[PDB]
């Protein structure tokens, strides 16, 4: 069997066959075809999956996903005394900061510099960002429609340093990638929702308490990707969201090894019988890890004592408590067999990725 | 004397106006 | 002061669209002509805005400045 089957890729596209929606396009940006960057929305099946692991890699995409923001360097807007008294620096740069950009590379610099000669409002758009750094753009990496500040008859806005930051949106939400659109489960059965005395329901069938999915239905859209290369940059977003969560679990898998040595991530308690005592403490980490660990070491231990994760809000960390009947180095190797096969389950979803789109 | 000038609103008016002619520098 | 770059509830970029769907949405009144007479539906489809709750909700309400300035 295969664990991620056939993907349904589908951009997002400009229906230029209402009237009103081709004659704005045309009158303000000469806009004839579809825009160079195009969101689009990624459906994909996942069979003999728990839903720990389809949840995490959501999760990933969404926030936990590197990404790439514009984002001006201190000292870039210049404050001067022509500039617009309206369009405050904290107003363009949360404007700039969530352009959605496909960028391939840093080293990319633009720069804002919009007079208005006239009487008239004047409208800054996406377009009126400039590149001056290193390689010339062949294809562009945001799309020249967006609406930044307008300026009012004489007034200006230069903005001399924008260039890309590298981030997460867990911890900026500009840096956010995949927005959801779709999650359901397929082998679980569902009421007919439209009835009322189903109504209140959720509408599966099973009780979530004991509900065991692991047929499911994932529905992401990405925001902004090349209109010719859509299918390569889905690929290189799934890939970089296992690769990534790969990384972390193997950052796990360091301190599962080092058991021995001491560390404060892990330790390790023999409590009365027999029972050993893991706990471990990772700072700066999400549900989806801990939930990962406490699904997959629950797969690979049925009959564990108790194994249950906390990422409370405040302090700021993942904390994950194992408690089982064996010995210290047992349990130790049953959770680095358990690591184990979520880097397998991963690699598989990789590869199934690497089949799939192309 | 500037400063009871350069605070007063018309010259703000009048010196927007000279922006849009372009009869001044855009900056101050 | 302008639509948002992207849709606060779920992020997703709906000021692509925001400037066609300005004008779309003025020639769609003039053509109605006191709120809303209008239903924009088929307006925000034919730009590619999915059926979002939230995409839809700060597309259609959120004011511009400078209609009021
Ligand atoms: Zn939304």
């Amino acid at each position: 069997e295969k664990i991620f089957q056939n993907v349904e890729i589908k951009p997002f596209l400009i229906d230029f066959s209402n009237l009103f929606i081709k004659n704005a396009a045309k009158k303000l940006f000469q806009l004839e075809e579809q825009l160079p960057l195009v969101p689009v929305n990624v459906v994909m099946d996942f069979k003999g999956i728990s839903r720990a692991a389809v949840h995490g890699l959501s999760r990933v995409l969404q926030d936990e996903i590197p990404n790439y923001m514009l984002d001006i360097k201190p000292g870039g807007y210049k404050i001067e005394d022509s500039t617009d008294l309206f369009m405050t620096e904290q107003f363009i740069r949360n404007r700039i900061n969530f352009i959605p950009i496909y960028a391939k590379n840093e080293t990319l610099v633009f720069a804002l510099r919009s007079l208005n000669n006239s009487c008239e409002v004047k409208t800054i758009y996406s377009r009126d960002l400039i590149q001056v750094a290193g390689p010339k753009l062949k294809y562009p990496i945001f799309n020249p429609t967006f609406e930044i500040g307008f300026l009012q008859p004489g007034k200006s806005l230069i903005i001399e340093d924008i260039y890309i930051k590298k981030g997460i949106g867990r911890k900026h939400a500009a840096f956010n990638l995949a927005v959801k659109t779709h999650f359901s489960h397929l082998d679980i059965e569902q009421y007919p929702t439209d009835k009322k005395e189903y109504m209140a329901l959720s509408g599966y069938k099973q009780s979530s308490m004991t509900s065991d999915p692991r047929h499911h239905r994932l529905g992401l859209c990405f925001p902004a990707v090349p209109l010719p290369h859509i299918n390569q940059a889905v690929r290189t977003y799934l890939k970089n969201a296992c690769r990534i969560i790969i990384g972390r679990i193997q950052s796990i898998q360091k301190i599962y090894e080092n058991f021995e040595e001491p560390q404060p991530e892990l330790v390790l308690f023999s409590m009365d019988e027999e029972k050993t005592k893991a706990i471990i403490t990772i700072k700066d980490e999400t549900h989806t890890i801990g939930n990962l660990l406490k699904t997959y070491i629950y797969e690979m231990i049925p009959d564990i004592s108790f194994v249950g994760y906390q990422c409370v809000p405040h302090k700021q960390e993942m904390v994950l408590t194992i408690i089982h009947k064996a010995s210290q180095e047992d349990l130790i190797t049953l959770l680095e067999k358990s690591i184990q096969n979520i880097i397998q389950t991963f690699q598989i979803l990789e590869k199934n990725v690497d089949e799939l789109i192309a | 004397l500037l400063t009871e000038i350069l605070l007063d609103p018309m010259y703000d008016y009048a010196a927007t106006v000279a922006r849009i002619d372009g009869s001044i520098p855009m900056h101050k | 002061m302008l639509i948002p770059v992207v849709c606060f509830t779920c992020g997703f970029p709906i000021g692509t669209y925001a400037a066609i769907f300005d004008k779309a949405r003025t020639e769609y009144i003039k053509t109605k002509m006191a709120s809303l007479q209008i239903e924009l539906k088929d307006l925000i489809t034919a730009l590619g805005i999915p059926m979002r709750v939230c995409c839809r909700t700060h597309l259609i309400t959120t004011l511009d400045y400078r209609k009021y300035y």
